[PDB]
């Protein structure tokens, strides 16, 4: 029951901070997703 | 619970007893008694 | 049609609520264990021959049954032993999958092909076949505190009163003893047979004989004489009942009465069956019991009723008899059938978050907390026709399922959530306005997942017995998951609810949530800038993904190929090994030592050692012993200091310490011939008749050979016994006739004093219970005591042994094992530490080439699991592969449309591969379901995106590249709706380590910090996966 | 006591009776085995004498109309009805001269109960008995249920035969209406579209 | 011909000791007798196979025989599955009284 | 023949009986066992019967139980366990040519 | 009416069938012949067939 | 074969053919028995195969 004490402690934060690690990710690689820029495309095939 | 020997051995030499799996001929030995 | 169960909506609702309880009197009629049936199933023969070598035990018992054994059915490899207390231990390992009972009779019966031909002292003692591996349920150990009782007292007490009730109570399939029971050992003092001029014929001829039931008759009988009226029936000479009883055992009398009682001549005493087990436990001695599941595997309630029968004996223990455990099954799922139900509710409140996310509402919201508890016992209840059990292969396989249950529980409400929240309409219809187009997709919700079963059960023997305890677990989590969320959960978008307002985006939302609910918004436009840019980079970023996934098999190669991990399962076996040939005193003084050792410098770790001196599963004898250690719970001890490989490897550095023993030690599986983890074992053969000492030298230059090759072959060692010395006597025949004797006098002397030699049975308290003539200790122990042993003439002159026996030492293995027929050798073996095996079975060969004729090679364990198949993961996951390009091809109706879907397998290994780097996990099986479980959610979001792109092609009229384009804007709103609403699932997988951790910490953290590279890093390059598609085979142009 | 308690309700335990017999006298005879020696006898020819001539022993087959059968060597009848019978069979010492049995077996008496009837390793006495006429096993099973726990701990009563199905039968019969009707509890849902029709 | 207090020690504790945990069981009642006559009666769970069993009780019994003192088997035992139904109990008499 | 039915049975039918598939190998000679031809007048030479031939066999071809030295009890106080060979079973017709 | 007239209704198993045959078996004293147990199986059959 | 092997003398040689199932011959072949009940022994019931 006493994990019930935890996941109401423990279910709040370890919630957002998963969720504010991949906004580190999403967000902090997400501007370097961005500074990349370019075309190499093959469309021989077509 | 000893073998009596007539030949082999002479007097003062260092048998060896205890760990026969570890030693094989030609190592190093801590020679306690 | 689908709404067939949604025109009259609770037409839907009452279905799954009746499996609730038409599968909750099945999850009750379910039985519980910690593993299923994994083994193949082995056939034990345990034949004994009291008192005789292996060279004797091979010839008179192993080899007259292993010529019997050519028309049995479906064996994989016929492995046995002969060792020198004179058992035989065959073991048929027999093709997985086929069963056991017709299996085991099929080799029972035609054991009775040559059972007289064994001799009738082997076949008057024991050949028990038995139809069970290594799997103890339990170890009972029977321990006497005070000293009164000694060891072998404790045994009948066990066989006399216990392993009868022990095995009355249910679930218990095997009970042994390690006793057995008080055989009246009948000793013999050679100089009062010498005094009396006995020899131990006599002895043997008396207690045959004047110890004999008789068939006494009838008075009154049959027929009775015409005129009868009394009937009784006689008592003749009963089965002596006492060791006084036998005393009285009558020997030669003189014509007036000058008697021989045999208590002149033998030290009567009640014993054992052999003293070739001196058990101890903690200093203490002890019998024990072995408890085996019955099949129809029990473990809730065999334990607790064990115990409970047990409970009714502690009145009728004798002085200082207690009862501990020293190992059982249990304690390891007698809190994971609470705590993983326990993390079950907390992930219910963790998908209720989901819907504490957005929604934050308290009625709407009861939705997945009732979607849930039905899935979770449906889930036992199909198997439960499938007749399969809760247990750690499986109660994991759905602690796993209650994400995969979750997963398309708040994707199809939150597609209804999606509908009403654009042109804000009743839920009433937007339950059929979400469905109507994507109808053929809720058979597509599961469809990736309809593709990976269809291998699971195409993996063969131990390992593919693991697979299959996942495989219909994820067939229940494909079908009454989707049978609720097809049938049931659209239904379930129609009462309870609180429709929104015009398109809810959120208007009216106070609090920090809503704020960072505008941080739902931060990923509106930048995931749309990602995508738009990212569509701008579609030419590097094209290329981009084929040197990400140039890391996985990088990777995947110094992954190393290993088998299960090793659980703390609360035991370690530490084994001993004396010298060649050294006595059971030496190594009771070692294991004086080791327990002590155990005990006084690890009181923390260890709860005690219950050691037995003389039992090696390397095989019995004198020079060897075990020490079944028994360990705590963590809630005793703490961290990885105190786990299994840090108590083992602590107590190995201080065994390099005790001379006169190899000491170590070593963790168990269930099975204990499960390999190196780059595992092969390995039995090289004799063909020719070579003899024993020529196939001994290729011993000698192989497992040289294997010291040869360190880079390859590291461990050269073989499981059996060095050739000890062993004695033998010239019983000089020419001689010992001409000097008076008989020959059959001799060896009835030799081979009942020296040997002990079975009798008949004798009756102590109304159990029958052996009597084994035996010379007294003091008078068999040496080289020196064969002439103290007399053997009558024929006129009845005394004879020493030393007058006509002379003796030599010679070599012997004591424990030789046989190739199936033929002999052969356990030569262990692992590869260098991270590499293959194949090549260390191949070089094995190559190297089994510098060895002479008539040998040959052949494998065992789990390394004829490798000779059947190498590895079956890259052309039969293919078929997870190739069945996933066929199944969902049917939804976009294209060829080389789901090459989209195919691109998510990469971003899902690479998330597993990821957590083998900040853990340090190995490839097992559960890395192997570390993918399906991970691949099996990187292809339902690929689903989910960009089949709403095929409403984007086929209901709505846009191009494909802006299309996709609003695949990443129409789609905006579920896409932190779906990717986030299977990952807060994983959440308690990190901080829950001790009893085997790394399932859900590494797997966890390959489910948590691996489903990001799944879930927040692969839906990135999903929306441009159907245009990298759709910009080659554009029927467009 | 069992009859004590269970017999002395006449009226609907008709006739409980035992199974396992009632202790016969049992006749022992004390092979006084070193007379049984002293005399000359080897003793394998006494325990092959008392036992195949009152015991009755097979020696091999026989051939007869062309069909094995069995062939019996035993005494004949009035040579084995009493205890003076004992006195009558004659056993060949050592040195060929015979001894008959009275020189030296005294014989006695004593108990024996013939059915030693056992369970899984238990002794047990089996226990017969029907119920009453115009009455049912139900009230005379539970009955004994009245007069089987009136026992202390030590000697246990078992309900097996056709006493099993009827314990079986007490467990699941009325309890098959539980989860039969509660699945017509849950039929009336789907076929009447609501939780209140199953209420009527 | 013999006892019937060492029948049950020449024949039926012995069988009776091999019997380690018997396939879906319900009770194995056994009774010796005067007239030298073992009955032990082996019955199981209902819809446990009936056909597996009597290869099965020769798989306990034949689990473990010799630990049978061997005239156990020597006098001759039959395994069988005595459902104590009967068909027709066809008596055979004679009526003048010339057969036995 | 017989010289090749045992190398059929010695080599061959231990190795094609577990052979892939193999089921049931039905050897058609004999292994090569030890054919004592008696001699008739050469047992009237030495006043025997093939009984004495047979007891003879059956004794000094014997294998025997033969025991530990250090068996099991061992006395308190000892330090060697060795086997004993007893009579082997004999393994050669020039052994069976000296069974007395 | 069900609830007073369901445990007072007797709880049988099945019923007697009259299945045509009857075992009649007798008990003499311990120690008694077979002469003496035909004596009584000739009365209980001369019982039964007058 | 059969027609040579009415040459040798000696030996009722003849041969034949396996089929499938090799007990029955030409195409058709039946098979019987002739069981004797009363304890005739065998030459009587040879006297009724002769
Ligand atoms: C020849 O014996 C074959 C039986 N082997 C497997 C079962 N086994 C095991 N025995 C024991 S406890 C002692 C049983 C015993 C008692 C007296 C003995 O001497 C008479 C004896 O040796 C014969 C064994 C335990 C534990 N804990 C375990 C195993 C088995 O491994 C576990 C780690 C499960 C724990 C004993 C060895
Ligand atoms: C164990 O013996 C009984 C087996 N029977 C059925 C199979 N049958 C058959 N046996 C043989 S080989 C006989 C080998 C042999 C060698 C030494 C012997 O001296 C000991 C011996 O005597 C037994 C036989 C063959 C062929 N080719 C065939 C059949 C049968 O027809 C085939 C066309 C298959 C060819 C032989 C008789």
């Amino acid at each position: 029951m006493l994990e019930l004490l935890k996941s109401l402690v423990f279910a709040v934060i370890m919630v957002p901070v998963v969720m504010a690690i991949i906004l580190g990710l999403i967000y902090g690689l997400g501007e370097v997703f961005n500074i990349f820029s370019g075309v190499g495309k093959k469309d021989q095939p077509g | 619970d000893k073998w009596l020997v007539t030949e082999g051995l002479k007097a003062g030499d260092r048998v060896v007893i205890s760990g026969l799996q570890k030693v094989r001929p030609g190592v190093q030995v801590k020679a306690q008694e | 049609m689908p709404n067939f169960f949604i025109d009259r909506p609770i037409f839907a609702w009452v279905i799954a609520i009746i499996i609730m309880l038409a599968g909750g009197l099945a999850i009750l009629k379910l039985p519980v264990a910690q593993y299923p049936t994994i083994a193949p199933p082995a056939v034990t023969i345990s034949a004994s021959y009291p008192g005789a070598d292996a060279k004797t035990v091979q010839d008179t018992v192993t080899q007259v049954i292993e010529q019997n054994m050519n028309g049995i059915d479906n064996l994989m490899y016929m492995s046995s032993n002969s060792d020198s207390t004179g058992t035989v231990q065959i073991t048929l390992t027999f093709e997985s999958g086929t069963d056991a009972d017709i299996a085991q009779v099929q080799v029972q019966n035609k054991l009775q092909l040559a059972m007289p031909l064994l001799p009738q002292e082997v076949q008057q003692q024991g050949v028990s076949v038995e139809k069970s591996s290594s799997s103890f349920l339990m170890v009972v150990g029977v321990i006497n505190t005070d000293g009164t009782m000694t060891q072998e007292d404790i045994s009948d007490y066990v066989a006399a009163n216990m392993k009868d009730a022990i095995s009355r109570t249910s679930g218990v399939g095997d009970v042994q003893l390690f006793g057995s029971q008080y055989a009246m050992r009948i000793w013999m003092n050679p100089n009062e047979l010498n005094k009396f001029q006995l020899t131990p014929v006599d002895v043997i001829t008396a207690i045959k004989a004047q110890n004999a039931q008789v068939a006494a008759g009838q008075l009154g009988g049959t027929p009775p004489v015409k005129g009868q009226q009394l009937n009784a029936s006689i008592i003749a000479q009963t089965r002596l009942t006492s060791t006084e009883e036998f005393g009285k055992i009558l020997l030669k009398v003189n014509q007036d009465g000058s008697r021989v009682l045999l208590r002149d001549v033998a030290k009567i005493e009640l014993g054992g069956e052999n003293y070739d087990i001196i058990a101890e436990f903690n200093g203490q001695p002890a019998s024990g019991l072995g408890i085996k599941l019955a099949t129809g595997a029990n473990a809730l309630d065999t334990a607790a009723a064990i115990r409970a029968e047990l409970a009714k004996m502690e009145p009728f223990f004798p002085s200082g008899l207690k009862i501990v455990y020293p190992y059982d099954t249990t304690p390891f799922v007698k809190i994971s059938i609470h705590e993983v139900v326990k993390t079950l509710v907390e992930a219910i409140i963790l998908v209720f978050l989901v819907m504490y996310l957005f929604l934050q509402n308290f009625r709407a919201t009861l939705i997945p907390t009732i979607a849930v508890p039905v899935v979770l016992l449906g889930t036992f209840a199909v198997l439960a026709a499938f007749g399969f059990s809760i247990n750690t292969l499986t109660m994991f396989g759905m602690v796993l399922a209650i994400g995969l249950l979750v997963d398309d529980a708040i994707v199809v409400v939150e597609n209804v959530e999606r509908v009403m929240a654009e042109e804000g309409l009743p839920p009433k219809e937007a339950t059929r306005k979400s469905m109507g187009q994507i109808q053929g997709a809720l058979v597509g919700i599961a469809m990736v997942l309809s593709a990976v079963f269809v291998p699971m059960a195409f993996f063969g023997g131990s390992t593919g017995a693991i697979y299959r305890q996942f495989s219909i677990t994820i067939v229940s989590a494909m079908a009454l998951s989707v049978l609720v969320a097809l049938i049931l959960t659209p239904a379930l978008c129609a009462t309870m609810l609180k429709p929104i307002a015009k398109g809810d985006h959120g208007e009216g939302k106070k609090g920090f949530f809503g704020w960072f609910n505008r941080m739902f918004e931060k990923s509106t436009h930048h995931y749309t800038d990602s995508v738009g840019g990212i569509l701008r980079s579609t030419g590097r970023y094209l290329v981009l993904y084929l040197i990400i996934v140039v890391g996985m098999a990088y990777l995947f190669v110094r992954l190393p190929s290993s088998f299960l991990p090793d659980e703390d399962q609360g035991v370690f076996m530490t084994m001993v090994q004396l010298p060649a040939g050294a006595t059971q005193e030496r190594t009771q003084k070692v294991l004086n030592e080791v327990t002590h050792y155990y005990l006084t410098k690890e009181k923390n770790n260890v709860e005690s050692v219950f050691a037995v001196n003389g039992f090696g599963f390397a095989g019995r004898g004198q020079n060897t012993g075990i020490a079944f250690v028994s360990l705590k719970d963590w809630a005793d001890r703490p961290g990885e200091e105190n786990k299994v490989e840090a108590i083992t490897m602590r107590a190995t550095r201080a065994f390099s310490q005790i001379k006169d023993a190899m000491v170590f030690a070593f963790n168990l599986p269930a099975i204990v011939e499960l390999g190196t983890a780059t595992g092969f074992d390995f039995e090289l053969i004799d063909q020719a008749g070579l003899g024993h000492e020529k196939l001994t030298q290729a011993r000698n230059q192989l497992l040289a050979e294997a010291a040869k090759h360190p880079d390859m072959l590291t461990s050269v060692r073989p499981n059996g016994l060095e050739d000890t010395p062993q004695f033998k006597i010239d019983i000089d025949q020419e001689k010992a006739q001409a000097l008076g004797v008989s020959i059959n006098d001799i060896n009835t002397t030799l081979g009942a004093a020296w040997g002990g030699s079975y009798v008949n049975d004798f009756i102590d308290r109304g159990r029958v219970k052996k009597v084994y003539v035996m010379s007294e200790a003091k008078y068999r122990m040496l080289p020196d005591d064969i002439g103290d042993w007399y053997v009558r003439a024929a006129d009845g002159q005394m004879v020493p042994f030393s007058a006509f026996s002379s003796s030599r030492w010679e070599y012997g293995s004591p424990r030789l094992e046989r190739y199936n027929g033929l002999p052969s050798m356990e030569i262990l073996g692992q590869a260098a530490p991270g590499k293959s095996t194949g090549e260390a079975m191949e070089l094995m060969e190559q190297l089994a080439s510098k060895l002479p004729t008539g040998v040959g090679y052949d494998w065992t364990g789990m390394s004829y699991q490798e000779r059947l198949s190498g590895n079956q993961a890259p052309s039969l996951y293919a078929i997870s592969l190739i069945v996933v390009f066929l199944c969902l091809a049917a939804l976009y109706e294209s060829w080389s449309i789901p090459f989209s879907v195919m691109l998510v397998v990469p971003l899902g290994v690479i998330g597993a591969l990821l957590a083998a780097t900040f853990r340090g996990l190995t490839n097992d099986v559960y890395f192997q379901v570390g993918l399906l479980t991970t691949i099996g959610l990187s292809a339902k979001n690929a689903i989910l995106i960009v089949e709403f792109a095929k409403d984007l092609m086929d209901k709505e009229g846009k191009g494909l590249i802006e299309a996709t384009l609003d695949a990443v804007r129409m789609r905006l709103r579920p896409i932190l709706m779906t990717s986030l609403a299977f990952i807060l699932g994983v959440m308690p997988l990190v901080i829950s380590t001790g009893a085997g951790s790394g399932a859900q910490n590494a797997v966890g953290t390959g489910v948590m910090g691996g489903m990001v590279t799944a879930t927040v890093l692969a839906i990135f390059f999903v929306p441009v996966f159907f245009v990298v598609v759709r910009r080659r085979f554009s029927r467009k142009n």
